[PDB]
RNA sequence: AUGUAUAAAAAUAGAGGUAGGCUACUCUCCUGUAUCGUAGAAGAUGGGCGAUGGUUGAUGAAACGGAAGUGUUUUAUUGACUUGUCCAUGAAAUUCCAUCGAAUCCAUUGCAUACGACUUUA
RNA sequence: GCGAAACCACAGCCUGGGGGGCCAGGCAAAAUCAGCGGCAGUCAAGCGCGACGUUGCUUUCCUAUCAUACCGAAGCAGAAUUCGGUAAGCGUGGGAACUGAUGAAG
RNA sequence: GCAGAUCUUGGUGGAAGUAGC
RNA sequence: CUGCCGAAGUUUCCGGAUAGCAGAAACUCAGAUCAGUUUUAUGAGUAUGUAAAAUGAGAGUUUCUAGUGGGCCAUUUUUGGUAAGCAGAACUGGCGAUGCGGGAUGAACCGAACGUGAGGUUAAGGUGCCGGAAUGUACGCUC
């Protein structure tokens, strides 16, 4: 029930394929989604499920002037970057001027950082992956395939969680006091009748 | 849905012939219309009296007398096999005569692809005894220490605020 | 089915503890900690004792029930009992040279048929090897975690691996004989 | 903690006609079935699936199948009405059902409310 | 052409040799440089012993074709700063010392003498 | 600006079609808070615009408006189908409209 | 675009908080149909009762925030806005919706070279 | 400096599928220049035949490795040798616009 | 009564300031 | 330029015929005059043909006059066949003259035969995105 005019789907615990047909739809109703922690996102299917199928795709490029080929990126957010370029029609004027509308990075920059990070219940695995199934994690993937910045982001948002730790500790003593203040304003005890 | 229809009927009496036998069946049919169709395919295949020779007296349907208690149902079954040749014995638990064989031909749809016509009914019987049970799954949800958790759970509105429970 | 239960009774050991979905087994000799991530499997506690229940599944998780039993009991053995291993060498001509450093850690192996290939037997971690004093070319490896031992010593099998001769003429090496628990 | 499928279990029907109605389960036939009854006559002896119902942590101690009556009678005895609306879950969902008969001017009204309670904010500086 | 991994066959950009990759240090280790900068005298030869055991002229004299290089005395003028990020590496801060030559001065200009040579 | 909006917000979703043929007499439009064609009945017959703002300035403002009204539920999902007055430009596929709340019968 | 309101984290065959010295007990989750603010001749002009509170602006700032610090916090000081509550005058015939510095040519150079360019100097 | 002519449906990227155009894809930036085993018989699984059995004679690409790497097995003490496996990367059994050099522009 | 006949006559293009003297 | 009617594409003899299909007038009969049809009855060795019931619909005669005896497939018998296809005879339709929704684009597949438009409702096929429509409901399957 979201009309945003900018939405963070934070992506840790979603499928890839069921996120990018969410996604897709609501990048052509007009919305600007941007895809957060895109380099913790799963796949359906055991590690080397998807790693043959990309293995697969490397093997395939074109037989004239071999810098012409197929360009088969390697980042975790152009893993999904791509899964969203084949849902939306990017040989229009329509498909190219919504493409411009999603940003996909990996960890969490500060510009998303201290923002709302909405997720998607249709499309997460806890819900719709059978327990004890075979699931691969894209950016434990790319890492074997070419990515070179797995140590870094994994330090990088380590540091991220303690400082958000520490935002929320603040937060929390902040309601604790309204807490006393909402129930020491006694109004709200003899006029919740009103259902609040 | 299904509907289980009681069928009688007989042929033309002729001069030969002043009174014909009556014939009954209780058999499953999610109209009428195809119970006076498939009354007609056991009964030529048994009886041999044909389309163009017998007449129909009496569809009726049979309610389950006691739809609120739990029952386990033995369920013998001609199958029409890509050779044909099937006899099937299978057990299911649940309240109504109705409702087992919507779930006799689910399953025998699933493991056997089994169609309409590929499938011919051959008796039903509520079995009763404990000793009787021939199944080990359908003997477990039948002990009185039972238990178990929720399987299945899931508990439109896309982009929920915060991360399902899932407990 | 809809359940498949297995209970361990829990022995005098420190810890039986499953929180945080970690199996961190302390007992008298020591503290012991694992990944709980074998599968999906109710570890529940009871008393003196943690029962093992895999509730409405087939036999393809059911399968792996018996081996956290035993893992866990595994466990319990090298957390309360411990494990002592012996391994056993044999020298026809050239004498194996063997020396125990860091603690018996990295293995100074050598003179393997005399060969000039000096080889390092790094042990697993939490494990403790010893050259045996009672009985000659055997070394005395002990520790806690069993699992971690037994692999350690496999690889001190396969680290002075015969080859390229004839395994009936060339038949000293190294073997493990004795495989036991520390208490 | 975990809560699970019993004979007597108190359920909360979540998907049907009688959605949020307080039912308690009777016997279990199958693995997605079940015997389920109320005490409240608006709530007819039925059979609802595990789908299209939430478990509630409030046990009560029943032998298997009894009639409606004797569901009734063992209802008001071990009071699980009131017991329910002692949880925090019940709040809730209750007040959901207030604060969706609410009118503009009632609705209206809350807004005087929180504002006699915004001004609350003097605290121990 | 079998050589592939020099292929294509394009010319420079810079006529400066470009250091890519640079050597992993450890912070045990004390302080020191990598690189440098020399000039192209000339290709020349020696006569050296040889004290490598093993070989066939184990203490002998041999002859070795050499290449002396011009090296002057090198200065060092500030620091960049580098921050790593999941787009790279890329540079936080320049930090220049506070004079400069006019040789360096002429780096930054093409034509130091015409203009007003107002850098830094 | 929160004691003003007496609208719905929507947005334009695209023109009525099949696969391959479109029918841009009759568009598609996404209420907000409507997820069922059941509930998408309160909204049928409110005359809906749509709202731009073009370059030229023409009678002391730059503001123009398309109206048009609510004919018919449209699919599962909340839908609905409406008409306008001028036919909307295909290149307001994903844009935003306003549905205002008369005629009202509520 | 008509509010341009909302930043723990992890897990789901689980989680966070509650005494106490690392625990036991108790509580919470199981949707945000929540929280947050919202009246004023486009938010009028006055008076009273209650309060040292809320609100935003001009700053002087200080602490911070580097993965794109596109920002956060503490604020002295100054000021408006103070509906916090209660009373006084105005609105309308829009009288049935329309909204100076560099760089290049020419010159110079040879490390470069088919023309281009590149490299020097000026 | 003078200065044609042939020719001219409109044309100009590749892969796959029914060619330049169709469908689905890869992609896509101006403006230019120089190279370019069978027969007979006995059985008998089983549904008159009947299986395994028994008796009579007669440039590049591709692994399917030719060596190099690594192992397995063998009367393999060692050397040397045979068989088998991974293995076509490189060597020593088969298949068949492209690269340069300028260039404006957020 | 013209779109077409390697259509008739006339006029003008791209190839190109290329081929070339 | 527009409108209306609109085929055969196989014979039967000898490129010429006759018939057929499409047509124009004249002139018949409102009847049992018919009918790519189904009944009942007679026979005939479930099928075969014959006559008078159902069902629909107005039927008929000649005269004078164009085009047309190509084929591509799909249907089932079918004998000759065999490593393996297949070769041939007969029946029925489509297409030839036909656009339209699906079948991703395709003439032989599934629906459907067309004046210009508005509004509704469907066939085939579909409802995660490209793509208009349920990430619907139910039960069992699969690594």
């Amino acid at each position: 029930s979201e009309f945003q005019k900018v939405v963070v789907i934070d992506a840790k615990g979603h499928l890839l394929g069921r996120l990018a047909s969410v996604v897709a739809k609501q990048l052509l109703g007009g919305q600007k989604v941007v895809v957060v922690r895109c380099e913790e996102l799963n796949i359906s299917g055991h590690f080397f499920r998807n790693k043959l199928k990309y293995l697969a795709y490397l093997r395939k490029a074109c037989r004239y002037n071999p810098s012409r080929g197929a360009f088969h990126f390697r980042a975790p957010s152009r893993i999904f970057q791509k899964a969203v370029r084949g849902m939306l029609p990017h040989k229009t004027a329509r498909g190219q001027a919504a493409l411009e509308h999603l940003q996909a990075v990996e960890g969490i920059p500060p510009p998303f950082d201290k923002q709302k990070r909405v997720v998607v219940p249709a499309a997460l695995r806890v819900l719709r992956l059978k327990p004890g199934r075979k699931y691969c994690t894209v950016g434990r993937l790319s890492s074997e395939v070419g990515w070179k910045y797995n140590d870094i982001v994994a330090k990088l948002e380590e540091r991220r969680k303690v400082k958000s730790a520490a935002f929320y500790q603040a937060k929390l003593a902040k309601q604790k006091k309204i807490a006393s203040a909402k129930e020491a304003s006694p109004v709200n005890q003899k006029l919740s009748q009103f259902g609040y | 849905a299904l509907k289980e229809y009681q069928v009688v009927g007989r042929k033309v009496p002729t001069e030969h012939e002043p009174v014909p036998k009556l014939f009954r069946m209780r058999l499953f049919a999610p109209n009428e219309s195809v119970a006076k169709s498939r009354y007609w395919y056991f009964l030529k295949m048994i009886n041999k009296v044909k389309k163009a020779t017998g007449e129909i007296v009496a569809i009726n349907e049979i309610s389950e007398p006691k739809p609120l208690k739990a029952k386990v149902f033995g369920i013998w079954i001609r199958y029409d096999s890509r050779s044909g040749t099937h006899n099937m014995y299978k057990e299911f638990r649940d309240t109504t005569r109705v409702g087992a064989v919507e779930a006799m031909y689910a399953d025998m749809a699933a493991r056997h692809r089994a169609r309409f016509r590929s499938i011919r009914i051959l008796k039903v019987v509520e079995v009763e005894k404990k000793e009787d049970v021939r199944r080990n799954y359908v003997k477990q949800l039948l002990n009185p220490h039972l238990k178990f958790p929720l399987p299945h759970r899931r508990t439109k509105k896309v982009f929920a605020p915060h991360r399902p429970s899932t407990f | 089915d809809i359940y498949k239960d297995e209970t361990l009774t829990i022995p005098k050991g420190v810890t039986v503890d499953i929180k945080a979905r970690n199996v961190t087994v302390t007992g008298p000799r020591g503290t012991l900690k694992q990944n709980l991530r074998h599968v999906d499997i109710e570890m529940k506690k009871q008393g003196n004792t943690i029962k093992f229940i895999v509730w409405h599944g087939s036999r393809k998780h059911n399968a792996c029930i018996r081996s956290v039993y035993s893992i866990i009991n595994n466990m319990i053995i090298g957390v309360t009992q411990g494990f002592r291993y012996k391994m056993r060498l044999v020298y026809a001509h050239f004498p194996i040279n063997i020396n125990l450093t860091e603690n018996g850690t990295v293995v100074e192996i050598r003179n393997f048929l005399g060969e000039r290939i000096t080889r390092v037997i790094k042990c697993l971690p939490g494990v403790t090897v010893s050259i045996s004093s009672a009985v000659k070319d055997e070394i005395i490896l002990e520790g806690n975690s069993l699992e971690n031992v037994s692999q350690s010593a496999a690889n001190i099998k396969q680290i002075c691996n015969v080859r390229n001769k004839d395994i009936r003429k060339f038949l000293d090496g190294i073997y493990v004989s004795e495989r036991g628990n520390i208490e | 903690f975990k809560r699970y499928v019993e004979v007597g279990r108190v359920v909360l029907v979540t998907k049907g006609e009688y959605t949020g109605k307080l039912a308690v389960i009777v016997d279990i036939v199958d693995h997605k079935r079940a015997l389920i009854d109320s005490p409240c006559s608006e709530f007819p002896r039925q059979v609802i699936r595990y789908g299209s119902v939430v478990l509630t942590h409030i046990v009560m101690k029943l032998p298997r199948g009894a009639r409606s009556g004797i569901v009734a009678k063992k209802w008001k005895a071990q009071d699980v009405c009131n017991k329910w609306a002692s949880s925090a879950w019940a709040k809730k969902l209750e007040a959901k059902k207030v604060r969706s008969q609410l009118n503009d001017f009632d609705r209206f009204a809350v807004m005087r409310l929180k504002k006699q309670r915004r001004e609350q904010v003097n605290v121990a500086v | 052409h079998g050589s592939l991994g020099f292929l294509p066959r394009k010319r420079a950009s810079r006529q400066r040799g470009k250091v890519k990759a640079f050597p992993k240090d450890d912070a045990s280790k004390p302080v020191h440089l990598t690189a440098f900068l020399g000039y192209k005298a000339g290709m020349t030869h020696i006569v050296r012993d040889l004290d490598r055991p093993g070989s066939k002229m184990h203490k002998r004299e041999i002859l070795e074709a050499v290449t002396v290089i011009e090296t002057p005395p090198m200065v060092v003028v500030g620091v960049v700063g580098y921050v790593e990020t999941p787009r790279g590496l890329r540079s936080l801060t320049t930090v220049w010392a506070e004079h400069l030559s006019e040789e360096v001065k002429r780096r930054f200009y093409k034509n130091w003498f015409k203009s007003k040579k107002k850098a830094f | 600006a929160q004691g003003h909006r007496l609208y719905v917000k929507a947005k334009h979703l695209s023109f009525q079609r099949s696969k391959h043929v479109i029918h841009p007499g009759t568009s598609i439009v996404k209420i907000e808070g409507c997820d069922s064609k059941e509930e998408a009945q309160f909204y049928l017959g409110k005359r809906v615009c749509y709202v731009y703002k073009s370059s030229k300035a023409v009678r002391g403002s730059k503001i123009r408006v398309i109206w048009g009204t609510i004919a018919r539920p449209h699919g599962n999902s909340g839908a609905v189908r409406a008409r306008f007055v001028h036919n909307l430009p295909a290149k307001t596929f994903g844009s935003s409209l306003r549905v205002m709340l008369y005629p009202s019968n509520i």
